[PDB]
C-alpha cells in the first residue's frame, strides 16, 4: 500500500531530473553565446588600434588614468615597443594636466629597456620610481572589467527581461 | 552541610543537574507511592 | 578576562615604544 | 555608474603573522574590501581588509599564508567590497560557501549584483505571518505547525539524526495543496564533513527536487571566512526570490554552532578580548543580523521563512548559542537522545517542543478546522500517558483504573503511529490528522475534554 | 532643585507674568481691593526694568523672590481670570469679583479645590463648542452653557447653588453621551427644560435666532410621528413661536399624545 | 571646520583626525554615505567613533562632519500618531519617501516633517517687551482633535520678546518668536532639541495622590497604581500583557501614551505595530483612533545595538516633553531585559570589566536613574500647570527566576508588581493576574483620596484580601479533613473567596458591560460581596455557640436567589445603565439579602 | 565538555565513549552504550543486507532492550522490584545477558582476542531469539490459571542460560565457522524444545 | 540635625566624597565642640557600587564580583571615624545602612563591613513577609561591645545571662522549627514542644513591638524572664545557679 502510493512521485522524481538537465544544457548554450560576444568585442577593440588617430586617443586617456591612481613624485611608464612614439606623443600632454589638477610636481618616464608583449592588443602599465605599486591600462584590462561590471545590462539586452521579476528593490 | 563539597567546573555543573532532576523524579515517585498506600489505608478503614 | 587585558596594554607599549625607534632611526 | 578605474597592484608587504597580511603604502584604504594575491610560484589567493590605518591595511587571506613572502607575493586590491551575482537560475544549482559553482554547471549570469551584508527590513514594512508551511513530517506540521514568516529553530546534539531530519523537510516541504511553483528552498550547510556533504548533494538529485533548491555547501576544512560568508550569501539569495520574484521560500541553516565556532575564530584574530562563555560579547547582535532577515511584507506576495539547526554541548539548552537563539526566534523543535535510543525516526519530542505562531498557520481555509483541537488533545492525552507510564512501575499494572489501560495504550500506538514515519514517508497535514483521529478514537468521546462538541459531532464517527 | 540662574530667570518670568494677569483682569484699576494686595509685585511692572534689572533685584532679595509665595500669588490670580474669562458675554459685579477673590484666598489649596473642579469642568464644556457644527446635541449644549455661564455670573462659583449643580450634571452627561443617540439627547434636554423653575429658560440668555432653531428641531423631531394631517398642521401652528418654553414642550407633547390616541 | 578626515577603520570603531574642537559623546557623521556614530575617546587632534551602522566600504580620508550635540529628540508638533526608532528615525516616511522595504544606511530624514504646516495661535497678552522664562507658553498648535500642543520656550532660555508671530499656517522651520537677553538674539521655531541623557527640569517634583486607573477590577482595587508611580510586569509568551497595553491605551486617565520597543522580536514587533491603528476610544460621544494621542518607539533585534540601549532615553524624553505642557503621560516598555542586553553587548565592545552576570558596573544605577524619571510635577515656566509621567517597565526573569540582574534591581526600585501568570491564563482566568504575588506600595498615598472621594473602601479592599489569603491557608487543610469536615466559618471563607474569584477578580474585556469597569461599580460590587460575608458568618456565629446551628448548607438553600443576584452583578452595563440605577440596584441587592439573613434568623 | 572533545565531535563519524562505572567495575571494553554513536549505520546497510540479512533487526532490538534496561534499573532503585511485571524481570534479565555475555569481552585470552562476525551475529541471534520467545510465554499466558513467570522459565531453563552465558567461550582458531553455527544452531533447537516443552 | 542628599539621579562620584564629607562635619562637632554625634549613612551599598564603578573605569584589580581589591581597605577609612578620645567630652557613634544584594550575608558588601563594624543589626525578609515589626532576627545579628556595657552598675546583673539562655532557646526552637518539617508534630517529644512554644512567645512578646513603643531595659530583662521561665530551671544551662535562685522565682 505504502510502495502503490508512491508510484506518482516516482515518475515525479524522473520528470524533475531530465527537466533540471535540460536547464544545465541551456545554461551551457547561453555561456557560449555570452564567450562569442566578448571575443567578438576584443577583436573590434583589436581594430580600434590599427587606427593610430583613435588610439593616440585612447593613449592620451589611458596614460593619465594611469598617472592619477599613482599620484607618486616618480613614475615609469611601460608600453608595447611599436606603440613607443604615441606613448611619448600621450605622457607629454598628460604631464601639464596632471600638474594643474593635482598641484605636484612630477617625473615620468617612459621604459625603453623593457616593453609589453607584442602580444598585448595595446594600452600602458604604469610604476611607482622603486616599481613596488603599479597600474595597468592594458586594452584587455580595460575590456574585462569594464564587460563583468555590464553584465547585468547585457544579460537583459540579449536574452530579454524576467518576467517574475516585479521589483528593483 | 550547606552544600555537595564538590568543586567548581562544567563537569560539577553537570552532575549536580543531574542529582536535581534525580531528586525531582524521586519525590513524584514517592509522591505517588504514599498516595497509593493511603488510598488503600482509607479503603480498609471502611472494611 | 582581567589577565587577558594588561597583556594587551604590555603589547600596545611595545608597538609604541617600537614605532618611537622607527621615529629615531 | 560603473566602477572604472585601473586596480592598483602592490608588493609593499611590512609583514605576515597568522591568517593575516600587513600592506604599506595603500592608497586610501578602503575598510572590507576584496584583494586578490599572488604568490611567487604563480598560486592565487584572496582574502578582505580587516583593517585600515592611515597607508597601512591588513589582509586576512581566506587560504593560508603559508609560501607568502615580503619581496614576491603581490596584493591586487580590486576597489570594492563583496558583492554576489544573484538570479532565478540560482534554483537548481549547488555552490560552495564563496558562491563558486560546484555542479560542473557554467558561472552565473548576474540578473543584479547584491551587498552580502544586506539591510535590515523596516518594522513599518514587516507584516504579522500567516499560512502553513506544509514540512511533510508529523510531529512538526500536526503539533509545531510552522506559519509563512517565521523563524523557529531545530534543537540537536551530536550523534543525533538532525541532518537526516533537514534533509527530509528539504525533500518534501512545500505548501497545503487545499481546495505551488511559487515554493523554493534555499539551503545552506556550515562546517559540514565531505560524508554530510556527499550525502546532502546525492539526497536532493536522486530524490529528484533540485529544481526548487538552491544549496550552498561549505566543508569542515573549508576557510573560515567562508562560513561567516555561507549564510549571507543563503540569505542575500533569498530576499531575491522573495521581495523581488514574489516566492515563498525556506531557508535551511544548518549547524548555527558551526557559524559561531568560525565566528569565535574571526573575533580571536581581531585581538579582541573573549566575551561571555568565550564568544564574542556582540554574538547576539551577529545572530539577530542572520535571523531577523525573515518574514513577509506589505504589498508583495513573497516571504521568507526559516528554519536554523543547531547541536548542542553537553545536551545544556542554557550555552549561549542556544539560549540567544531562543531570545530572537519563535519556537523550538526538540531531538531527542532518547527516542533515537529506543530506534524511534523522527526523534522529535513533542512535550518540550513549541512553535509559538502555530495559531497563525491552522484553522479553517489554512488547514482544517479541527487541527487546532486534534493538537491540543493529542499533546494532552501524551502529556498523561507518561504520567500513567511512570506510575506503572510504582503501583503495579494491577492497581492501574481503566482509563489508565487507555492512555497506556494510546501511548504506544501515538508513538509507532503518528511520531515514528519513514524518512522517505511523505505525509500531507491531512494525512497527519487523519492518523491523529485514529488514536484519539481509542477514547470514549467523554474523554476528549480539550475538543468541543461540534468538532466530536463532525470527525469522531467514522465514515465510509 | 533648580539652579541659581534657573531659580532666578523663573522669579523675573512669574513677576512678569502677575502684570499679565492683572492687565487682563482689570484694564482700568476697578479692583482695587485685589491690586493692593499685589502692587508688592506689580511696582516692578509699572518702569521698564529689560528684564536683566529684575535679575540683578531678584539676586540681591529687592523683589519677592520666593517662588513658592509667588506661585501661590499666581495660582488665585490665574484662577480668578479663568473664571471671569470662561463667563465669555456675562459680567460679574465688581462687588463679587473681589468675593471670588476673598473666599480663593482663603483657600488651603486651590489644585484640590471644588472651585478648580467647576473651573476645569465648565472649560471642558466650553472648549468643545469652540469648533461644533450645527445638530441638536450642540444646540442644546450651546443653550445649557449660556445658562451655566450667565448663572454663575450671578452666582459665582464658590458656594453650591442647585440650578448651577444640576445644569453642570446635564451638560457633562449630554457631552459624554454618544452622537447618534438623539432620541436620548432629545428626552434629555426636554427634561431639564420642564425642571426649570422659569416659564422660559432661555429669556435674554440666549439669541432669538437660535431659540427659534430650538423650536423649530423639536417641531422637526415630532412631525414624523404624526400620521393625523390635522395633527401636523396643529404641530405647525406651534411653529409660530420663536421663544421656548414649557408651553411649546407642553403642546409639542399633547399632539403628540392626540397621536398616541388617535393611532 | 565642522569636518576631519577617517584615519583608520576596524570594525564598528573609526579613528577620524583634525577633531580638535569636537567634544566627549558628540555624534558624528562619517563618510560619504553619512554613517551615525559617537565620538568615545579624544586624544590630542584626533578622535574614537563608535559606529552605529555597518563600516564596510568607509576609507581613509573620508569626511567626518560633526554634529555640534550628542544624542537628542526633535520636539515639535509631528509626534502623535509617528513611529519612531530608538534613536528617533520616523520608520513611516522612510517607508513612504523611500519606496522600499529596508533602512537605507546613513538615512537623514529629520524627525519633524518641515513641509507639515500648523495652524498656531499666540498666547494673546504677550507683546514687544514682555518677560519671558524657559518652559513659558506662548503659543498653541491645533495638532488634531485632542491634543493641543502647547509651544513653550526651551529650558535654558530666558529675554524680553522682541517679535512674537501673528496668528497663521506656519511650517517646523518658520521663526515664530525672537527674544533678547544682555543684548543678545535668540529665534525659535515650533521645534526644541533636547539631549536625551539629561532629565527635563521642573518647578518642584510632588508626592502621587491620584489614581491611574485601569478599568480592570482587579489592579484598580486590589493592587492599584498612581499617576506619577511606577510599575513592572512579568514580560513572558503566555501569561497575555495586551490587557496592560490595552488598557491603559483606550481606558486610562492618561492625556498622552508612549509605547517603547527595544530590542523585540520582528513579528512581535509587528503585531503592535498592525494593532496599535486599530484600538479606538470614545470621547465626546464619537469615537476616536488611539493614534491620535499615542507615540511608538519600534526596536527589531537587528536594530543599531546604541538605537535599542538609547530606546528608552528617547521614550521618557518625549514623555517629559509631553508633562511639561501639563499632561499625565503613561509611558510602556515592552522589554527593559532586551535593553539590558543591548547595554551588555555595548560593554563587550568598550571591553568593560564584566562584573555581575557580564553586565556592565553602572546597570542598578542606570535602572534607578531612569526610574528615578517618573513622577508627578509643578512644571517649569509661567502658566501655573501640574503634569506626570507614570512608567511601566516589563521585564523577562529567565525561567521564571527572579534573581536575575535586571528582574532584581527593576523589583527592588518598583513601586508596583502586577504579576501576570501563565498558569491562570491556562485556567482561562482572565485578567491573568495572581494575587498572591502581586503587590503594591501606594495603598498609604491613596489614602486621602480613597477617603475623600468613596469613604467605605479601604477596610473592603482589606477584608477582601483576608479573604483570598484564607482560602490559600485552608487549601493544605482540606486535602487532609476532606471539605466535609471542615467549620462553618470557613466553609463561607472558601465559598466567598470563590464568590471574589470568579465574579470580581476574572473580567471578560470583550463584553460590552465589562470592557471598562469604573471604580463606583467595583467598590459598588464588592461592598455587597463583604457584605453578605459578614452577614453570613454572624448567622452561624450566632447561632452555632449554644442553639441549634446554621449551616452554609442551609444558607445556600435559603439565599441562592441573592447568591445568584451576587453573581449576577457584573452584567451592569456603565453605558446603558447610568451611575444612580447601578448604585440603586446595588442597594437593593443589600435590602434583599439583609431581609433574607433578618428571615433566617 | 573540553574545547578538544567538542571540536572532534564537531568533526567525526564514529564516537565511542567510556564509563567510569564500567570502567571502575572492571567491565572491558569499557565503552558507553548510551552516549556512544555511529553515523555509518545507513551506509553499511547495503552490506549487511548482502551478507548477513538477519542482523539489523537484531541490532535494533538489542538497542531497545538496553534502553529499556536504563529507564527500569531507575526506579527499581527507589521502591524496590515488588511491582515489577513479568515482561520488564525478563527485560532485566536478558539486559543483563548481553551486558555480561557479549558486551563484555575479554582481550587478553584465546577464544576472545579478536570475535569474528559470524561468531558476533550469532551470539547476537541467540540471545534475542531467547528474548522474543520468553517474553512470548509470560505474555501468552497473563489472563490464565496457569501463569508463566521468569522464576518458572529459570526454573524449567537453567541449562539453556548456562549455554547461552556460556556461548562467548568457542574459540575460532581450534573451531571453524561450520562448527560454530552447527553448536549455535542446536541451542536454538534446544531452546525451542526446552519453550515448546513448558 | 545636617543632611547630606546625593539622589538616584545626582552624580555618582559625588556619593564617594559624601560620606567623607559628613564624617568631617562630626569629628568637628564631637572633637573640636564636644558634642555626642550620631551619624547615619544610608546604603552603603550605593557607596560601594559607585566605587565599584570608579574603579572599573581604572581597570584596577578586581576581588571577589568585580569590587575594587582594595575596598575593604577604604570602607574601613569611613567606619573607623567613629568612637570616643582621651580628655574629650564629645564621641561619634555611627549607624551604617546596607541592602544585600539578593539577601546574600556573603556578598563583598556586607562580608567586609563585618570584618570592620563592631557587629550588625540584620532585617530578615521572613519575619517582614509573616508581618512581625521590628524584623530584626537575633541570630545573625551582633554587637562586640556588648560583653562590657551591660551588667552591675551599668544595666542589671542578670543581663549578659539572660541574654544568652534566650539566645540558646531561640536556636534551639529554630531547630525543633526545622525537624517538624520532615517528622511532623506527632514525632516530637515533650522537650520539643517547650523550645517550638518559646520560639512562637519570643517573636509575639519580645520581638514584636510597634514603631512609637519605647521600653527600657528592664522591661527588656522582665519580658525576657517571662519567655525564659517556660523552661524548668534544670534546663537553663546557660545560667549559674545563684542568677536562677535570684531571679527565675519570680
Amino acid at each position: 500500500e505504502k510502495k502503490e502510493k508512491q508510484i506518482e512521485q516516482q515518475k515525479k522524481i524522473q520528470m524533475s531530473n531530465l527537466m533540471n538537465q535540460a536547464r544545465l544544457k541551456v545554461l551551457r548554450a547561453r555561456d557560449d553565446l555570452i564567450t562569442d560576444l566578448l571575443n567578438e568585442a576584443k577583436q573590434r577593440l583589436s581594430k580600434v588600434v590599427k587606427d593610430t588617430t583613435r588610439y593616440q586617443v585612447l593613449l592620451d586617456g589611458l596614460v593619465l588614468q594611469g598617472l592619477y591612481q599613482l599620484l607618486e613624485p616618480r613614475m615609469i611608464v611601460r608600453c608595447r615597443k611599436q606603440d613607443f612614439p604615441l606613448v611619448k606623443a600621450a605622457v607629454q600632454k598628460a604631464i601639464p594636466m596632471y600638474k594643474i589638477a593635482t598641484k605636484k610636481d612630477v617625473d615620468v618616464q617612459i621604459d625603453l629597456e623593457a616593453y609589453l608583449p607584442e602580444d598585448i592588443a595595446g594600452g600602458v602599465e604604469i610604476y611607482n620610481g622603486d616599481r613596488k605599486i603599479k597600474v595597468s591600462n592594458t586594452l584587455e584590462s580595460r575590456l574585462d572589467l569594464i564587460a563583468q561590471q555590464m553584465m547585468p545590462e547585457v544579460r537583459g539586452a540579449l536574452f530579454g527581461a524576467n518576467a517574475n521579476r516585479k521589483f528593483l528593490d | 552541610k550547606d552544600r555537595i563539597e564538590i568543586f567548581p567546573s562544567r563537569m560539577a555543573q553537570t552532575i549536580m543537574k543531574a542529582r536535581l532532576k534525580g531528586a525531582q523524579t524521586g519525590r513524584n515517585l514517592l509522591k505517588k507511592k504514599s498516595d497509593a498506600l493511603t488510598l488503600r489505608f482509607r479503603q480498609i478503614l471502611k472494611k | 578576562f582581567y589577565r587577558l587585558k594588561k597583556i594587551q596594554e604590555k603589547k600596545k607599549i611595545i608597538k609604541e615604544k617600537s614605532e618611537k625607534d622607527l621615529e629615531r632611526r | 555608474n560603473y566602477l572604472s578605474q585601473p586596480r592598483l597592484t602592490y608588493k609593499t608587504v611590512s609583514g605576515v603573522n597568522g591568517p593575516l597580511v600587513i600592506l604599506d603604502h595603500v592608497k586610501f584604504p578602503r575598510y572590507a574590501e576584496i584583494v586578490h594575491l599572488t604568490l611567487p610560484d604563480g598560486t592565487k589567493r584572496s582574502g578582505q581588509v580587516l583593517e585600515v590605518s592611515g597607508s597601512k591595511a591588513v589582509v586576512q587571506v581566506f587560504e593560508g599564508t603559508s609560501g607568502i613572502d615580503a619581496k614576491k607575493t603581490s596584493c591586487e586590491f580590486t576597489g570594492d567590497i563583496l558583492r554576489t551575482p544573484v538570479s532565478e537560475d540560482m534554483l537548481g544549482r549547488v555552490f560552495n560557501g564563496s558562491g563558486k559553482p560546484i555542479d560542473r554547471g557554467p558561472v552565473v549570469l548576474a540578473e543584479d549584483f547584491l551587498d552580502i551584508m544586506g539591510q535590515p527590513i523596516n518594522p513599518q514594512c514587516r507584516i504579522y505571518p500567516e499560512e502553513m508551511i506544509q514540512t511533510g513530517i508529523s510531529a512538526i506540521d500536526g503539533m509545531n505547525s510552522i506559519a509563512r514568516g517565521q523563524k523557529i529553530p531545530i534543537f540537536s546534539a551530536a550523534g543525533l539524526p538532525h541532518n537526516e531530519i533537514a534533509a527530509q523537510i528539504c525533500r518534501q516541504a512545500g505548501l497545503v495543496k487545499k481546495s505551488e511553483e511559487n515554493f523554493a528552498i534555499v539551503f545552506a550547510a556550515m562546517g559540514v564533513n565531505m560524508e554530510t556533504a556527499r550525502f546532502f548533494k546525492s539526497d536532493f538529485e536522486e530524490n529528484g527536487s533540485m529544481d526548487n533548491v538552491c544549496l550552498f555547501l561549505n566543508l569542515a576544512n573549508d576557510p573560515t571566512i567562508e562560513r561567516i560568508i555561507t549564510p549571507r550569501l543563503a540569505l542575500t539569495t533569498a530576499e531575491f526570490l522573495a521581495y523581488q520574484c514574489e516566492k515563498h521560500v525556506l531557508v535551511i541553516l544548518t549547524d548555527m554552532s558551526s557559524y559561531a565556532e568560525a565566528l569565535r575564530e574571526v573575533s580571536a584574530a581581531r585581538e579582541e578580548v573573549p566575551g561571555r562563555r568565550g564568544f564574542p560579547g556582540y554574538m547576539y547582535t551577529d545572530l539577530a543580523t542572520i535571523y531577523e532577515r525573515a518574514g513577509r511584507v506589505e504589498g508583495r506576495n513573497g516571504s521568507i521563512t526559516q528554519i536554523p539547526i543547531l547541536t548542542m554541548p553537553n545536551d545544556d539548552i542554557t550555552h549561549p548559542i542556544p539560549d540567544l537563539t531562543g531570545y530572537i526566534t519563535e519556537g523550538q523543535i526538540y531531538v531527542d537522545r532518547q527516542l533515537h535510543n529506543r530506534q524511534i525516526y523522527p526523534p522529535i519530542n513533542v512535550l518540550p517542543s513549541l512553535s509559538r505562531l502555530m495559531k497563525s498557520a491552522i484553522g479553517e481555509g489554512m488547514t482544517r478546522k479541527d487541527h487546532a483541537d486534534v493538537s491540543n488533545q493529542l499533546y494532552a492525552c501524551y502529556a498523561i500517558g507518561k504520567d500513567v507510564q511512570a506510575m506503572k512501575a510504582v503501583v503495579g499494572e494491577e492497581a492501574l483504573t481503566s482509563d489508565d489501560l487507555l492512555y497506556l495504550e494510546f501511548l504506544q500506538k501515538f508513538e509507532k503511529n503518528f511520531i515514528t514515519q519513514g524518512p522517505y514517508e511523505n505525509r500531507t497535514v491531512y494525512e497527519t490528522l487523519d492518523i491523529g483521529w485514529q488514536l484519539l478514537r481509542i477514547f470514549p468521546k467523554e474523554m476528549l475534554k480539550r475538543i468541543p462538541q461540534s468538532t466530536l459531532s463532525e470527525f469522531y464517527p467514522r465514515d465510509s | 532643585g533648580l539652579t541659581s540662574e534657573q531659580y532666578h530667570s523663573q522669579v523675573v518670568g512669574k513677576i512678569g507674568y502677575i502684570a499679565r494677569c492683572m492687565q487682563t483682569i482689570d484694564p482700568e484699576n476697578n479692583l482695587k481691593k485685589i491690586r493692593e494686595d499685589y502692587q508688592d509685585v506689580l511696582i516692578w511692572a509699572e518702569k521698564n526694568y529689560r528684564f536683566e534689572e529684575i535679575l540683578e533685584a531678584s539676586k540681591s532679595g529687592k523683589c519677592p523672590n520666593d517662588l513658592d509665595a509667588l506661585s501661590r500669588r499666581s495660582l488665585i490670580l490665574q484662577e480668578l481670570l479663568r473664571l471671569v474669562s470662561s463667563i465669555s458675554p456675562f459680567k460679574m459685579k465688581l462687588d463679587l469679583i473681589e468675593s471670588q477673590y476673598e473666599k480663593m484666598k482663603q483657600h488651603v489649596n486651590l489644585w484640590k479645590s471644588d472651585y478648580h473642579v467647576k473651573l476645569n469642568q465648565l472649560n471642558q464644556l466650553t472648549d468643545y463648542l469652540k469648533n461644533a457644527a450645527p445638530t441638536p446635541k450642540n444646540n442644546f449644549l450651546r443653550a445649557m452653557t449660556s445658562v451655566l455661564q450667565m448663572q454663575i455670573a450671578q452666582y459665582g462659583i464658590t458656594e453650591d447653588n442647585e440650578g448651577i449643580n444640576q445644569l453642570f450634571k446635564l451638560g457633562l452627561h449630554l457631552l459624554a453621551m454618544a452622537n447618534e443617540k438623539i432620541d436620548e439627547q432629545y428626552h434629555l434636554f426636554k427634561g431639564y427644560v420642564k425642571d426649570q423653575p422659569e416659564e422660559s429658560p432661555f429669556e435674554g440668555i440666549l439669541p432669538a435666532e437660535d431659540q427659534k432653531i430650538l423650536v423649530k428641531t423639536m417641531i422637526d423631531y415630532a412631525m414624523p410621528k404624526l400620521s393625523s394631517k390635522v395633527l401636523q398642521d396643529k404641530l405647525s401652528a406651534l411653529s409660530s413661536s420663536d421663544v421656548l418654553t414649557k408651553t411649546l414642550l407642553d403642546s409639542i407633547d399633547r399632539i403628540v399624545k392626540e397621536n398616541e390616541k388617535l393611532n | 571646520s565642522t569636518f576631519g578626515y577617517v584615519h583608520g577603520v576596524s570594525g564598528p570603531v573609526v579613528t577620524a583626525c583634525d577633531m580638535a574642537g569636537a567634544a566627549m559623546y558628540e555624534l558624528v557623521r562619517v563618510g560619504h554615505s553619512e554613517l551615525v556614530g559617537e565620538i568615545i575617546r579624544l586624544e590630542g587632534d584626533m578622535a574614537t567613533i563608535q559606529v552605529y551602522e555597518e563600516t564596510s566600504g568607509v576609507s581613509v580620508g573620508d569626511p567626518v562632519l560633526r554634529t555640534g550635540k550628542p544624542l537628542s529628540v526633535e520636539l515639535g508638533p509631528g509626534i502623535m500618531g509617528a513611529i519612531f526608532d530608538g534613536i528617533q528615525r520616523p520608520l513611516s516616511d522612510i517607508s513612504s519617501q523611500t519606496q522600499s522595504i529596508y533602512i537605507p544606511r546613513g538615512v537623514n530624514v529629520s524627525a519633524l516633517s518641515r513641509d507639515i504646516k500648523w495652524e498656531f495661535i499666540p498666547s494673546k497678552n504677550l507683546r514687544v517687551g514682555s518677560h519671558i522664562t524657559g518652559g513659558d507658553i506662548y503659543g498653541i498648535v491645533n495638532e488634531n482633535s485632542l491634543i493641543k500642543h502647547k509651544i513653550m520656550l526651551p529650558p535654558r532660555s530666558r529675554g524680553s520678546v522682541t517679535y512674537i508671530a501673528p496668528p497663521g499656517n506656519y511650517d517646523a522651520s518658520d521663526v515664530v518668536l525672537e527674544l533678547e537677553f544682555e543684548g543678545v538674539k535668540e529665534k525659535l521655531s515650533m521645534v526644541q532639541v533636547w539631549p536625551v541623557r539629561q532629565v527635563r527640569p521642573v518647578t518642584e517634583k510632588l508626592p502621587a495622590n491620584h489614581p491611574l486607573l485601569t478599568g480592570q477590577r482587579v489592579l484598580d482595587a486590589l493592587f492599584p497604581c498612581v499617576q506619577g508611580g511606577t510599575t513592572a510586569i512579568p514580560g513572558a509568551f503566555g501569561c497575555g500583557k495586551t490587557v496592560i497595553s490595552q488598557s491603559l491605551s483606550k481606558y486610562s486617565n492618561s492625556d498622552v501614551i508612549i509605547y517603547v520597543g527595544c530590542g523585540e522580536r520582528g513579528n512581535e514587533m509587528s503585531e503592535v505595530l498592525r494593532d496599535f491603528p486599530e484600538l479606538t476610544m470614545e470621547v465626546d460621544g464619537k469615537v476616536e483612533s488611539i493614534m491620535k494621542r499615542t507615540a511608538l518607539v519600534a526596536n527589531t533585534s537587528n536594530m543599531p545595538v546604541a538605537a535599542r540601549e538609547a530606546s528608552i532615553y528617547t521614550g521618557i524624553t518625549l514623555s517629559e516633553y509631553f508633562r511639561d505642557m501639563g499632561y499625565h503621560v503613561s509611558m510602556m516598555a515592552d522589554s527593559t531585559s532586551r535593553w539590558a542586553e543591548a547595554l551588555r553587548e555595548i560593554s563587550g565592545r568598550l571591553a568593560e570589566m564584566p562584573a555581575d552576570s557580564g553586565y556592565p558596573a553602572y546597570l542598578g544605577a542606570r535602572l534607578a536613574s531612569f526610574y528615578e524619571r517618573a513622577g508627578r510635577v509643578k512644571c517649569l515656566g509661567n502658566p501655573e500647570r501640574e503634569g506626570s509621567v507614570s512608567i511601566v517597565g516589563a521585564v523577562s526573569p529567565p525561567g521564571g527566576d527572579f534573581s536575575d540582574p535586571v528582574t532584581s534591581a527593576t523589583l527592588g526600585i518598583v513601586q508596583v508588581f502586577w504579576g501576570l501568570d501563565k498558569k491562570l491564563a491556562q485556567r482561562k482566568h482572565f485578567p491573568s493576574v495572581n494575587w498572591l504575588i502581586s503587590y503594591s506600595k501606594y495603598m498609604r498615598a491613596l489614602d486621602e483620596y480613597y477617603d475623600k472621594h468613596f469613604t467605605e473602601f479601604v477596610p473592603l479592599r482589606t477584608k477582601a484580601k483576608e479573604i483570598l489569603q484564607e482560602e490559600e491557608d485552608l487549601a493544605e487543610i482540606v486535602q487532609l479533613v476532606g471539605k466535609a469536615s471542615l467549620a462553618e466559618t470557613d466553609k463561607i471563607t472558601l465559598e466567598v473567596a470563590k464568590l471574589i474569584k470568579d465574579d470580581f477578580l476574572q473580567q471578560n474585556g470583550y463584553t460590552p458591560y465589562d470592557r471598562f469597569c469604573p471604580f463606583y461599580k467595583t467598590v459598588g460590587m464588592l461592598s455587597n460581596m463583604i457584605s453578605f460575608y459578614d452577614m453570613a458568618r454572624r448567622a452561624v456565629e450566632t447561632t452555632a455557640q449554644s442553639d441549634n446551628k446554621i449551616t452554609w448548607s442551609i444558607i445556600r438553600e435559603h439565599m441562592g436567589e441573592i447568591l445568584y443576584k451576587l453573581s449576577s452583578m457584573k452584567f451592569k452595563d456603565p453605558v446603558k445603565d447610568g451611575e444612580a440605577k447601578i448604585k440603586a440596584d446595588y442597594a437593593q441587592l443589600l435590602e434583599d439579602m439583609q431581609n433574607a439573613f433578618r428571615s433566617l434568623e
